[PDB]
């Protein structure tokens, strides 16, 4: 049993092995009353012992000893470690190198698979990257909110990447991708007008379409209503580093010349390009179920339903696409399915040798971008919207910082408060200033919006009813201690939701999403929220921050029984005759003009009375 | 290592190298001198093979070579090309693999690569090998040793002999020459002969019809079997079958029809606490641990008229069990729990002692004695009853797939979450603690883990003294409150042995509200007293005390703290169920199958049945049915429950291939049905299972008509 | 209202409703079917299916031997032992032919991998009975025993290292006259001791030189001892089962039916590749039918002669030593000896007396004492019993010890593929003794009529398809290895959810198996993703409460947590601090390689670090981990 040995050992007091040296008698025989190591001289065997806490003690205060080098012994490990953080993770798919094998855990299950790209000592270009990141993050954030467009641009004015704001960034780098793009268009600067389809970047060189409304029967044999393109036309087609040239017609591809490149850019363009062909050959190859939502929640249109699947599920397409003979001339070549040279080719594809050149003419432009991040041109067709972003997920190479609160949602739980908190204590004055005039209009502010979002919404209504009944009887009845007003100020956005009684709920801590240590207590110090009555500081998650002039000098000798249940206000003392210290269910049950016990922690009993 | 062989051999030979050697040795890093030795090998006989070449009649100068070089390839090829030349050239095919073959004089040629100097590794290749194929050696040191003279010519010689020195200088100046191996150690052992007893043996272990071992090689070397199945299928009786028939919904019946039988005993209950009937002395605290004595004491101080009764006012009793006994331990407990020493151990070891049967125990004599002394038989199994449904099982499932106002789940955290997966974990856990935190069943489990952790932990650490365990549980509410729970008090017995399967004897005292009397059939384990009355909410309520002598062991013991993995089991059960039905799309369906997306409406559950009618429900009530299920599972846990588990799995694999229409095909139903139900006999869990099967069964057949 | 757990079926498929059905593997403490009784019933069903056959008298250890191999063939369906030898040359010689270069290749791979052995090899494995006490040991312990006593038998073939002279030692011992070895012998106690007196008694051990005869050796050489897998098998017999068992998973490992040694997400993968290649070749207008079955009898209706000839088959064209050398393990385990174990236990209700009767004394009292059962199945041992408690079991397998030469069987009767030109193909997996048959035919009744042909083939081998726990549906759903497979979704009936607790080396070493026991379980048991983070929960709760290192900041008192709380308020950085130093969890899916000091090394505090990462630290003097002041010993 190593596991209840080990628990056993751990309860002993000296279960350590020592070593005998200089460094080994740096350890106190004892710290703070906790003996540290063994003060006996063994017969025979000399072995000196010592405890966890021995450990703990070196941790602490034990020397500081050299630490340079200690990456290139573990070079490998770290070299794992950044293979992590620089690697790139695209979408999750359910159903049917050694850098692959070593995220083995986390790429590949039994019914799941995760697309992941490896990444590695690519720095030269943190700034395009970064731009990337930030716009694509930018734009996540606006498409589930309504108006896309007002808060896309309402961001993007206030983010920074390094020290640049993203404006500059997007001026000054020509690189970037559709959500660079999108974001763009939406400050007012000028892009390279390419027409797009996910990936695919497409350049019309001859030809015209009038899409059709139709109803078209897919694989899975269920009806829907696609536009049709009909006439023939021509494009030019980029996706990554891999361009070509198609030349379709209603429902139907008739010729695909591509190029030779990395064999994914080449397979996803081949895709691409059949999808957008709208040919009911790949219309038939639907045989699961084509209902992909987009994070907003909406449902993706028809389109981009085909796309989605037919990138996840590849070969579902390449077996019902059939196959040919390529002919034999030296630059005119054939592609398989696998990416290959073999002749036999698929149906109207061929690789060929010599070199397209490339369609990125410069060709910057004002297009107007509509609410929902759909880039219309004047003529009035669209080039590119929210639908074609990517979906890769990396972290920027450059620190990329965004000065508002509707950005704070992607923090941990513990950065949201800690910005909510440190957003009501610099303006506290002004929050005091305006609570104390009977208008309540300052619960709806951004900053508690982006709080909210850490309740758990089962319970928000009712901590929102506790917190405001509380600060209405600090306010009204009652002159208010700046502390709790702080602490309860942001739990007070989300509408009440009293009882049938009409009361508020009573609570003795405020929990929020990934628990643990991760509450607020009502009427005592949290580890999300402490407060030193005498020395004026306020301790959020370990940040000590001084409240020197805005407490006033009369808030210090109230005590803080008058602030702890919503309609409780303090009366009498400590009195060992009502019996034991109550619980909030029997104060919720108490009738109103009665008294109670109440215990604010440990060594602070205190008596309430109802009002 | 890999350095030098990457310097001085090409890509190609370093593979096949690694290859070969990965053939034979699953640890071929470990032991980079083979390498060295096979990568050696093969550039000399590359080196012998690549520059000499023929023609098509005699020329020795098209595209024709004169020798095939065999090694450096799968074996299973090898083998395959060794052979075909050996039949096509009429030579023997030697019984090893030959790395050359040579054409000029259609012969198997052996390279080997000798350190200490040659015509002596060519004769331990010789004495290996024989006459079978010729030889062709170079050692380290100019020299050389050859079996015909018509072979390699002095050029490949220099640039065999040069290809060995710089490697001997190289590993000279480099330090490496102590890893140097030579082929010798790697040939070591051909000489097996076999002694006279093991041959004897071998004669003897033949099949029928054959005299000794020489007649069997013989015959298995030189016969050609074909046609023999057919030969022996022709002749064999058709009573051999599989009878095999296609299976119908009539042909599922009832399983273990005679739980209906009114004239049989009612399961009794027999788990180790009281699940559904537990009370629990709930006392606020500020969170901060305490120890299980110091607990008990508090709780027992804030219910004084419970502590303070000291006589007993007996309801029920086991017809062996003592209840003046029982109650006189159970004040013994109660005692030593309120006293001011830091010990919890019964030193009054009377009533303990007289309580769990201790001093009624069976003693050991000589086996001469016994065998002498024919009143000495061997007992009789103990032949499981034949029990009936009970209702309270169906009660307790009822109850504890409810939510409380009490949860007893806290677990840390976790990174944050930077992946899609990681994200989709989060959230699937998100729902699942948001179901099964306040689950009655999540409470009860965690009391049996708390239990049977603290009865380990006493069990060794002190096992030779009565100890009085408080079963005590830590939980909170809603509110942020932390209660600590008293549910009872279990003084556990010493065992005088100390091996991990030895009996202790562990009496419980656990506190109740429901009156015995309801269901009488439920407690012919229990003795059970009245020890006062309650107010929760302005109702009173009687408090009773069921006091039980059980027993088990330290095996037993880590099974019951090992059931907290009924968490992971239920959660890994909702993951499966979560992951079959987003595998029909192509997305995760996790918040469309808990909360409902817009094209996805909310799933609902099948959750039981009301006057006859299905019920449906959420997947957060599934969700605790399904841990309910998990949980009583484990804690009914037996033989006779993991057989019917297994067994019944293809009973429902067959109703899952009809309800999908896969045609299903029985070979034997009826002993199916009899392997499924000869585990039918007195478990609750599995009788209540039978009891549901049928139920769900009739619901199948009913909807599969229409 | 009444709940209904089974009503989950009604929404939900099966397969993924019964996911997890038992979050163990290993035996549970209330299913242990061992002991005397199970042995007599265990010999008494092996040669039940083999009485039909030869019986004759040992020449050298004169047990009575029974010889099923080549006999009448059955005529009911029991389970029958008649394999027939030129049916298994048959199918071996199909296999070969549809596999060139495999029986060769795989030969001459095991007999290098034997050249190059050591006899060190022989102590991987599990504990194993030993001649010299007659007891069970563990393998180093009756590997070593057995070199000390070869050592004073002039048997000096250990020394040299190499695995095939300790085999050379091994059968020449069997010709010795008479065998000296070391034995242990207990003796009572008389020396002081502090309870009431001073004086205690207990037992002391002592090594003497001790003398066994020819026969005897032999004896023990072939005995196989019960457990407390139900048999295990002495030293002599595993150095020739490794290479037996080598060439058997040579042979195996480059078969597409061997369902051997997959585990993991290529289990799966196997499953649907077998699926979709017997879906693709089902002729036009067709019915495929998959058979997920079971094999009664397993290990007793396998003959080791039909093993010994598989094994002369196989290496026809190897040299004639390494043949011998092959030969050997079927030999030895046709020749068999079970032992019966402790005994059984006879009580007086009357007098309150017990008594254990030896196994040797089973007889010595009259067969009225004995209940029904035990007095029957004694009826029944009494051919086979042997005066010394041991019975004779020359044939069946008695548990895995060829799972892959039965496998290699199993996979032969899966390469006949046809009987009689007849309109039906039939392949599929083997995993020693657990297999699953796709069969293609026009219609469901020549799929009928060919899985019987395939249950008849089996038979002539010695192979007993269960009837009673196979059943046969259309194609696309079935079950292989507690595997289940439905439309390409694959669950789990059972997985080894992790333990609780840590694995007891230090707070270092421990959260890196802990991570590494989470990963490897989600790569090869299929634990998803959010049970694979419950688990990491709830391995970290276990890690703080053993360690006693809860977060710095939380509210838990002890000795070592006023240091924690105090290093956790000094700390600036405390993100970067572990989990044994009151440091947060960082650990994820994304992130269980990784070594939790490299992943905090960019958090920690120059101070902290410098302090944990210290060259000359008195505390230090598989799983990644960075060596620290947390790699401590215990003594």
């Amino acid at each position: 049993n190593p596991s209840l040995r080990m628990k056993w050992a751990m309860c002993s007091n000296f279960p350590l092995a020592l070593t005998k040296g200089d460094m080994a008698n740096r350890i106190p025989l004892e710290y703070k009353g906790i003996q540290l190591k063994t003060n006996a001289e063994d017969i025979g065997t000399k072995g000196q012992m010592c405890s966890i806490a021995a450990v703990t003690w070196w941790n602490t205060y034990g020397p500081i000893g050299d630490t340079e080098g200690f990456e290139r012994v573990y070079e490998s490990f770290f070299l794992r470690k950044m293979r992590l953080d620089n690697a790139t993770w695209g979408r999750i798919t359910f159903g049917p190198s050694a850098e692959f094998i070593e995220m083995l855990h986390c790429l590949q299950g039994e019914n799941w698979r995760q697309i992941y790209h490896p990444g590695g000592n690519k720095l030269t270009e943190s700034r395009s990257q970064s731009m990337i990141v930030a716009c694509r993050k930018i734009i996540r954030r606006s498409i589930v909110a309504s108006n896309p467009l007002e808060l896309a641009v309402e961001i993007a004015n206030k983010t920074v990447i390094d020290t640049e704001p993203l404006k500059s960034c997007l001026a000054a780098i020509d690189g970037g991708d559709v959500a660079c793009d999108i974001i763009r268009a939406a400050l007012g600067l000028k892009i390279r007008q390419r027409q797009r389809f996910g990936r695919l970047e497409l350049k019309r060189i001859s030809g015209r379409g009038f899409k059709n409304d139709e109803e078209i029967l897919i694989g899975n044999g269920t009806i829907q209503k696609i536009g049709i393109w009909d006439g023939e036309e021509e494009f030019h087609v980029r996706c990554g580093e891999c361009r070509g040239i198609l030349k379709k017609s209603k429902m139907k591809l008739e010729k695909l010349l591509i190029n030779s490149a990395k064999k994914e850019d080449m397979r996803d363009l081949i895709i691409l390009c059949m999808v957008f062909s709208q040919d009911t050959r790949m219309f038939q190859g639907v045989r699961g179920e084509i209902n992909f939502l987009n994070r907003a929640g909406q449902l993706l249109s028809p389109m981009y339903q085909l796309q989605r699947y037919f990138l996840n599920r590849s070969n579902d397409l390449f077996d019902q696409w059939g196959y040919e003979e390529s002919p034999k001339a030296s630059e005119l070549h054939g592609i398989n399915e696998s990416m290959n040279a073999s002749d036999y080719t698929l149906k109207g594809v061929v690789v060929t040798r010599n070199v397209i050149d490339d369609f990125s003419s410069t060709e910057t432009e004002k297009v107007s971008i509509t609410k929902n991040l759909s880039l219309i041109k004047r003529t009035g067709e669209v080039i590119m919207g929210a639908n074609d972003v990517s979906e890769l997920e990396s972290q920027a190479q450059l620190m990329i910082t965004y000065d508002t609160p509707k950005m704070w949602e992607m923090g941990t739980t513990k950065e949201l408060v800690q910005n909510t908190y440190q957003w009501v204590l610099k303006n506290l004055v002004t929050l005091k200033a305006q609570f104390l005039l009977g208008k309540e209009d300052m619960f709806q502010w951004d900053a508690f919006e982006a709080f909210e979002s850490i309740i758990p919404q089962k319970m928000a209504g009712q901590y929102s009813g506790f917190a405001r009944a509380v600060l209405k009887q600090m306010r009204d009845q009652e002159v208010m201690k700046t502390d709790q007003f702080i602490k309860l100020l942001p739990f007070c956005f989300s509408p009440p939701k009293l009882r049938s009684n009409g009361e508020p709920y009573q609570f003795l801590k405020l929990v929020l999403k990934g628990g643990g240590e991760n509450f607020i207590e009502v009427r005592k110090g949290s580890p999300l929220f402490s407060y030193n009555p005498q020395t004026e500081v306020l301790t959020i998650c370990g940040r000590m921050m001084s409240l020197k002039g805005k407490i006033e000098d009369e808030e210090r000798n109230r005590s803080m029984g008058n602030a702890v249940l919503a309609g409780f206000l303090v009366s009498g003392k400590y009195d060992p005759d009502l019996g034991d210290f109550k619980t909030i269910e029997e104060l919720e049950k108490l009738k109103p003009g009665e008294k109670a016990n109440i215990l604010l922690y440990q060594g602070k009993p205190v008596k309430v009375v109802k009002r | 290592m890999d350095t030098f062989i990457t310097r001085n051999f090409q890509t190609t030979i370093i593979q096949k190298a690694k290859n070969t050697m990965a053939e034979f040795s699953e640890d071929p890093e470990l032991q980079p001198a083979m390498l060295f030795n096979i990568c050696v090998h093969l550039e000399v006989c590359y080196v012998i093979s690549d520059m000499n070449f023929l023609d098509e009649e005699g020329k020795a100068y098209n595209l024709r070579p004169q020798y095939e070089v065999i090694e450096g390839m799968p074996r299973t090829i090898a083998w395959m090309v060794q052979r075909s030349l050996a039949q096509e050239h009429g030579i023997e095919t030697p019984k090893y693999l030959a790395d050359l073959f040579d054409y000029k004089t259609k012969r198997f040629i052996e390279v080997g690569i000798t350190k200490g100097l040659a015509d002596d590794y060519f004769w331990k290749k010789k004495e290996k090998l024989g006459n079978s194929m010729e030889l062709m050696i170079f050692s380290y040191n100019q020299d050389y040793s050859l079996s015909n003279e018509s072979s390699l010519d002095e050029e490949g010689k220099g640039r065999v002999l040069s290809r060995l020195t710089e490697l001997q200088a190289e590993l000279s100046l480099k330090n490496l020459w102590q890893v140097l191996i030579g082929e010798e150690d790697v040939e070591k052992g051909i000489d097996f002969k076999l002694g006279q007893t093991i041959s004897r043996l071998r004669d003897i272990s033949v099949p029928a019809g054959f005299s000794n071992f020489e007649g069997m090689r013989s015959y298995i070397d030189n016969i050609d079997p074909k046609g023999a199945i057919e030969r022996n299928l022709a002749r064999m009786s058709p009573l051999v079958s599989v009878t095999p028939k296609k299976l119908t919904w009539e042909d599922l019946r009832p399983i273990g029809p005679h739980i209906y039988n009114h004239e049989l005993p009612e399961v009794p209950y027999n788990a180790f606490l009281l699940m559904s009937d537990e009370l629990g002395l709930a006392n606020m605290t500020e969170g901060k641990s305490k120890k299980p004595k110091t607990l008990a004491k508090e709780c027992l101080e804030k219910y004084s008229t419970l502590r303070d009764q000291t006589d007993p006012i007996l309801i029920m009793k086991s017809e062996k069990a003592n209840e003046n006994f029982l109650w006189k331990l159970w004040r013994d407990c109660v005692n030593t729990i309120s006293n001011e020493e830091m010990s919890n151990e019964l030193q009054k070891t009377n009533y303990a002692k007289w309580a769990t049967g201790d001093g009624l125990t069976y003693q050991k004599i000589m086996k001469e004695v016994a065998i002498d002394d024919e009143t000495m038989c061997q007992e009789e199994p103990k032949i499981p009853n034949k029990c009936r449904v009970a209702a309270w099982v169906q009660t307790e499932m009822n109850l504890l797939s409810t939510l409380t106002s009490k949860r007893a789940l806290d677990l840390p955290e976790i990174g944050p979450d930077v992946a899609p997966v990681e994200h989709v974990g989060s959230e699937r856990r998100k729902y699942f603690v948001n179901e099964i935190n306040y689950c009655k069943a999540s409470t009860v489990m965690m009391k049996y883990v708390l239990f049977h952790t603290s009865l380990l932990n006493e069990s060794n650490a002190s096992m030779g003294k009565y100890k009085v365990i408080p079963i005590t549980n830590r939980v909170v509410n809603e509110k942020g409150e932390s209660f600590d729970m008293l549910y009872g008090l279990a003084v556990k017995g010493q065992s005088h042995l100390r091996g991990d399967t030895d009996v202790v004897t562990v009496v419980t005292f656990e506190f109740s509200s429901t009156d015995p009397r309801v269901d009488s059939g439920k407690w012919p384990k229990y003795t059970v007293f009245r020890i006062g009355s309650l107010f929760v909410s302005g109702r009173e309520k009687s408090v009773y005390l069921y006091c039980r002598v059980n027993g088990t062991n330290k095996i037993q013991m880590k099974w019951g703290m090992e059931a907290r993995r009924c968490l992971l089991q239920s959660m890994q059960q909702m993951e499966a169920i979560v992951e079959q039905e987003s595998s029909i799309q192509g997305y995760d369906m996790t918040k469309a199958c808990f909360k409902g997306d817009r094209v996805n409406s909310p799933k609902t559950f099948s959750i039981g049945t009301q006057e006859g009618k299905l019920v449906k429900g959420s997947f957060g009530k599934a969700l605790r049915v399904i841990f309910t299920k998990c949980l009583m599972h484990y804690v009914f846990g037996n033989a006779q429950l993991e057989g019917f588990s297994a067994e019944s799995r293809r009973l429902l694999l067959l109703i899952q291939a009809l309800k999908d229409r896969k045609g299903p095909w029985v070979f034997d139903l009826e002993g199916m049905y009899s392997g499924i139900e000869e585990c039918i006999s007195n478990n609750p869990w599995v009788i209540q299972s039978a009891y549901w099967f049928n139920e769900w069964l009739g619901f199948e057949k009913e909807g599969s008509k229409v | 209202m009444n709940i209904n757990p089974y009503f989950l079926f009604i929404d939900v498929p099966i397969q993924a409703a019964i996911s997890t059905t038992f979050p163990y593997t290993g035996v549970p403490p209330y299913s242990h079917g061992t002991g005397t009784g199970y042995t007599i019933d265990t010999v008494i069903r092996t040669h039940e299916y083999s009485n039909k056959g030869k019986q004759y008298i040992s020449d050298v250890t004169g047990c009575t031997m029974v010889d099923p191999t080549n006999g009448p063939l059955p005529e009911d369906n029991e389970p029958s032992a008649y394999a027939q030898l030129d049916c298994v040359l048959e199918a071996l010689d199909r296999m070969d032919e549809e596999h060139p270069g495999l029986f060769q290749a795989a030969s001459q791979n095991a007999m290098e991998t034997l050249m190059v052995t050591t006899v060190d090899k022989l102590t991987q494995g599990r504990q194993t009975f030993d001649w010299t006490v007659c007891r069970n040991q563990p393998a180093a312990t009756a590997l070593n025993t057995t070199i000390t006593s070869f050592r004073l038998n002039d048997l000096n073939g250990a020394d040299k290292g190499g695995l095939i002279p300790f085999c050379q030692d091994i059968i020449d011992s069997l010709d010795r006259p008479e065998m000296t070895f070391f034995s242990v012998k207990n003796i009572k106690k008389k020396l002081p001791a502090k309870n009431r007196k001073g004086f205690l008694i207990k037992r002391i051990p002592m090594k003497v030189k001790d003398k066994i005869t020819k026969v005897e050796y032999i004896k023990r050489a072939l005995s196989l001892n019960t457990m407390t897998a139900i048999a295990t098998a002495g030293i002599q017999i595993r150095g020739f089962v490794l290479v037996v068992e080598n060439l058997a998973k040579n042979i195996c490992e480059n078969l597409e039916q061997s369902g051997l040694p997959v585990g993991g997400n290529e289990k799966k993968a196997k499953l649907s590749n077998a699926v979709a290649k017997m879906l693709s070749n089902c002729p036009p207008g067709g019915i495929s039918m998959t058979v997920t079955g079971d094999n009664t009898k397993w290990n007793e209706c396998l003959n080791p002669r039909i093993f010994l000839a598989m094994t002369e088959r196989i290496t026809r064209d190897s040299p004639i030593w390494f043949r011998d050398f092959c030969s050997i393990a079927p030999v030895l385990f046709s020749n068999k000896i079970a032992r019966l174990g402790k005994g059984f236990m006879i009580t007086s209700k009357t007098k309150r007396l017990k008594a254990q009767i030896p196994c040797p004394d089973l007889f010595s009292i009259p067969l009225e004492r004995y209940n029904e059962e035990t007095r029957a199945k004694l009826k029944k041992l009494k051919p086979f019993f042997n005066e010394e408690g041991t019975a004779s079991l020359s044939p069946g397998m008695m548990m895995g010890m060829f799972n892959m030469l039965s496998t290699v069987l199993g996979v032969a009767a899966l390469g006949i593929k046809n009987i009689g030109n007849k309109e039906y193909l039939w392949d599929g997996l083997q995993s020693s003794d657990d297999f699953a048959l796709f069969v293609n035919a026009k219609d469901e009744e020549t799929c009928m009529e060919g899985i019987n042909d395939f249950y008849r083939t089996c038979k002539l081998l010695g192979i007993n398809m269960s009837k009673k726990k196979s059943y046969c549906n259309e194609t696309g759903m079935f079950e292989f290895t507690s595997m289940f497979y439905r439309d390409g979704f694959v669950s789990n009936f059972a997985m080894e959810l992790p333990s609780f607790g840590v694995a007891g080396v230090n707070e270092s070493a421990d959260m890196a198996i802990g991570m590494t026991i989470i990963k490897n379980n989600m790569i090869n048991n299929g634990m998803g993703p959010a049970t694979a983070q419950t688990a990491i929960q709830l391995f970290i709760a276990d890690y703080r409460y053993t360690y006693k290192c809860h977060r710095g900041d939380s509210k838990v008192e002890g000795k070592r947590m006023k240091i924690i709380k105090e290093l956790w308020e000094n700390t600036k950085g405390r993100d970067g601090l572990l989990v044994a130093d009151g440091g947060p969890n960082i650990y994820n899916l994304r992130n269980l390689h990784i070594p939790e000091i490299v992943l905090k090394y960019n958090l920690m505090d120059p101070e902290y670090k410098g302090r944990l990462l210290h060259p000359q630290n008195p505390f230090v003097g598989d799983y990644d981990a960075v060596s620290g002041t947390h790699s401590w010993r215990t003594k």
